[PDB]
């Protein structure tokens, strides 16, 4: 047809959609099962007898075979749509291999005959969604967490942070802190309900320090939470201490630097004329910048590490969680980036 | 043939007829603030006033042919009063190398714009002005045009962010063609021609060290001549077109000189291609011999510009040291090494001068390399980490509070003065400071 399809290829959900909406239309796990075919959320409730892979790692495709099956799915069974018919912008990751943005483009013009098809950079996109060219974004969803430095629409390459922890660690160090207080979540479904209780229950402590002290006592900080077999649990200082991992990886025995660190020495890489640039817009995009408080708590640590004179302004909307797509969505929709789109003719040169 | 008398006042009056009391208005504002980068807003405005009141009296047709004459020179009187309601220098405006304009985000502009629209666009013209007054005067004319046309437009749409992000796109060619040319002009008005050409060649030769000479000079040489002639030009739009033009040249000369500049060639557009060129960062500098100084003979005899470019380019290549550092010790020591071809005894002069400034040099180096040592290859926290640790096992006297105060100091220049872009003016005088510490 002529309507442009937005897809967001993530580590851990695909989100899928057409330009112009203002949120994607199909959202499931980035997972292909094996017998032992399934794919998306089918493939998760059959996992019992089939085994399960994930095509995407750390943000970065490298399973072809399996990521065409994803991407077949989301055409057809999703979408439900004739790629034939839609221009299909793909996002991808920062940093991501020459060679593999040529694959991808190679998979979509040869295997799925799309006429017209464009990557873009999911940070880049974050940043579109808010309706500005400039700015710092940091990036964190289920696989990997990104800081890049936008200056009008160009990514600094040498200025881009990776810090590999996320949401899907983040779920396991929940996990493993619930069991030391009695619980038990060791199987794969219990593995799940951990997430959901990260995603409904975690939040940022704005004073870790303070919070915990606050804990120790009064109840006032504690939740319940019912299990699939209803037994209600109770959530206490783990709530916070869950996404405090994002500011100390020495949480989970890591070395590197926390987001308010990675995000101040991206600033730092960059000229000292555009850095006020990038601390008044500082953009949180993705699943695991969801968590109530983060904002709050990334504003008071860059106030810390930054010149006393520096205006900081974190960018935190309510639909973060998918302004890579939505970024997608918007560009994707403008008149004048008809003419960006790789045609199958350009191509086929 | 020399201007007539009357050449300014005859100037002036046709653009106050042909643009209008307002477009004209809005003409001196711009005008003024980037003549008076430190004037206040209430000083600029109350000065733009005046001009704007004498202009529409003054060039009334039928109005005293001499009107023009007293009230521009009582304007000037008026600027003498000391702490009078006009801006002034302390003649000639300083460079701004640390602009402090922040652009509020969009739902704080458009909150800004409906309260008060005229307010906020000359609060806009005047700051952005002020910041970034390098650039030439035309396109910061069609910029902040440009930029409140979008406000006007977008504020008021059915989809702001969607109306924000076209415009903004569609804004870019011209918002990069102000803000780079303000700070290319920046620094050339900072150093003047001769040193903005030295500077240019160090910065190409840390960019690709492994092109030839010939490769890189006359790109040096171009947007030098290209800044000569376009940063203060009154054409409307000498920047606009030779500053895209000088990105073509750069790519067909370098595009396959290394991977970087391959992917900045890459880019869609030609500013967007400068962007990338001027951001780059100095590459590994790959390990060669040392270079000695010119000979006596390659000094002093006729025509030795390509020999000095030369040295430059093969010093340059192979120092791991900011384009700041060796633009400054660079310039000195050529000059030097010159005024021995003056003196009868030439070879004696050499003799006694050449040893002593190899010394000079290969010191200024250590000490540049010591300043610097260890920020370019890491991230600015572990910079600090590795900082304080050199620091400590060099002053195992000093105690905690001495060594915090220290790495605060040298870490803080470093942020400001070891980057291939630093800002000339401050970091000469920094980098005085710095080096008698060491
Ligand atoms: N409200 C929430 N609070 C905390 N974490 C959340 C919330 N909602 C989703 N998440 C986490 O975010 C991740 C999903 O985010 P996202 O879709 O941005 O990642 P992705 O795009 O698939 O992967 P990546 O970008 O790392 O390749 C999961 O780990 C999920 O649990
Ligand atoms: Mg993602």
């Amino acid at each position: 047809e002529t309507t442009a399809l937005v897809c967001d290829n993530g580590s851990g959900l695909v989100k899928a959609g057409f330009a112009g909406d203002d949120a994607p239309r199909a959202v499931f796990p980035s997972i292909v099962g094996r017998p032992r075919s399934y794919v998306g959320d089918e493939a998760q409730s059959k996992r019992g007898i089939l085994t399960l892979k994930y095509p995407i790692e750390h943000g970065i495709i490298t399973n072809w075979d399996d990521m065409e099956k994803i991407w077949h799915h989301t055409f057809y069974n999703e979408l439900r749509v004739a790629p034939e018919e839609h221009p299909t912008l793909l996002t991808e990751a920062p940093l991501n291999p020459k060679a593999n943005r040529e694959k991808m483009t190679q998979i979509m013009f040869e295997t799925f005959n799309v006429p017209a098809m464009y990557v873009a950079i999911q940070a880049v996109l974050s940043l579109y969604a808010s309706g500005r060219t400039t700015g710092i974004v940091l990036d964190s969803g289920d696989g990997v967490t990104h800081n890049v430095p936008i200056y009008e629409g160009y990514a600094l390459p040498h200025a881009i942070m990776r810090l590999d922890l996320a949401g899907r660690d983040l779920t396991d160090y929940l996990m493993k802190i619930l069991t030391e207080r009695g619980y038990s979540f060791v199987t794969t479904a219990e593995r799940e309900i951990v997430r959901d209780i990260k995603e409904k229950l975690c939040y940022v402590a704005l004073d870790f320090e303070n919070e915990m002290a606050t804990a120790a006592s009064s109840s006032s900080l504690e939740k319940s939470y019912e299990l699939p077999d209803g037994q209600v649990i109770t959530i206490g200082n783990e709530r916070f201490r869950c996404p405090e991992t994002l500011f100390q990886p020495s949480f989970i025995g890591m070395e590197s630097a926390g987001i308010h660190e990675t995000t101040y020495n991206s600033i730092m890489k960059c000229d000292i004329d555009i850095r006020k640039d990038l601390y008044a817009n500082n953009v949180m995009s993705g699943g695991t910048t969801m968590y109530p408080g983060i904002a709050d708590r990334m504003q008071k640590e860059i106030t810390a590490l930054a010149p006393s004179t520096m205006k900081i302004k974190i960018i935190a909307p309510p639909e973060r969680k998918y302004s890579v797509w939505i970024g997608g969505s918007i560009l994707a929709s403008l008149s004048t980036f008809q003419q960006m789109w790789i045609t199958k003719q350009e191509y086929d040169e | 043939l020399e201007r007539g008398r009357d050449y300014e006042k005859n100037k002036v009056c046709k653009e106050f007829s042909h643009l209008g009391k307002e477009d004209f208005t809005s003409l001196s504002l711009v005008l003024y603030s980037r003549k008076f980068p430190s004037g206040t807003f209430e000083q600029v405005s109350q000065l733009v006033k005046e001009v704007v009141s004498l202009t529409e009296a003054c060039c009334a047709e039928g109005a005293d042919p001499d009107c023009y004459d007293t009230r521009t020179s009582a304007l000037s009187a008026k600027s003498c009063e000391s702490n009078s309601p006009f801006p002034v220098h302390p003649l000639k405006h300083q460079p701004q190398e640390f602009p402090t304009y922040v652009e509020p985000t969009n739902d704080e502009i458009c909150e800004a714009f409906r309260k008060d629209p005229k307010e906020y666009a000359n609060q806009f013209m005047w700051e952005y002005s002020t910041n970034y007054g390098q650039a030439p005067l035309s396109l910061l004319v069609s910029y902040t045009k440009s930029y409140l046309s979008m406000v006007g437009s977008c504020c008021t749409s059915a989809s702001p962010t969607v109306c924000f992000l076209k415009e903004r796109l569609q804004l870019k060619h011209l918002s990069l063609l102000t803000t780079l040319s303000n700070r290319v002009c920046s620094q050339y008005a900072a150093y003047g021609e001769k040193k903005s050409r030295l500077s240019n060649l160090i910065k190409l030769a840390q960019k690709v060290p492994t092109a030839d000479l010939e490769d890189v000079l006359p790109l040096a040489e171009d947007i030098t001549n290209i800044l000569s002639k376009c940063c203060e030009s009154a054409s409307e739009d000498c920047m606009a077109k030779e500053l895209p033009e000088h990105t073509v040249k750069l790519c067909d000369n370098l595009s396959t000189k290394n991977s970087k500049f391959e992917d900045c060639c890459q880019e869609k557009t030609a500013m967007d291609v400068f962007v990338c060129t001027y951001f780059m960062p100095a590459a590994q500098l790959p390990e060669l011999p040392d270079v000695e100084l010119p000979t006596n003979k390659d000094v002093c005899d006729p025509g030795n510009t390509k020999v000095m470019d030369k040295y430059t380019f093969e010093l340059s290549r192979r120092t791991h040291l900011p384009e700041v550092f060796l633009s400054k010790v660079l310039e000195p020591t050529l000059k030097s090494l010159g005024e021995c071809c003056d003196v009868e005894d030439s070879t004696t002069c050499f003799n006694a001068k050449g040893p002593l400034l190899k010394k000079e040099l290969s010191s200024f180096i250590d000490k540049g390399q010591e300043l610097c040592a260890d920020y370019s290859e890491n991230t600015f926290t572990e910079y600090k980490k590795k900082l304080a640790e050199r620091l400590k096992a060099k002053l195992p006297d000093a105690t905690p509070k001495e060594l915090a105060k220290l790495v605060n100091k040298r870490s803080d220049f470093a942020s400001n003065c070891c980057s291939i872009n630093s800002p000339p003016l401050y970091c000469d005088s920094e980098i005085d400071a710095e080096l008698k510490n060491i």
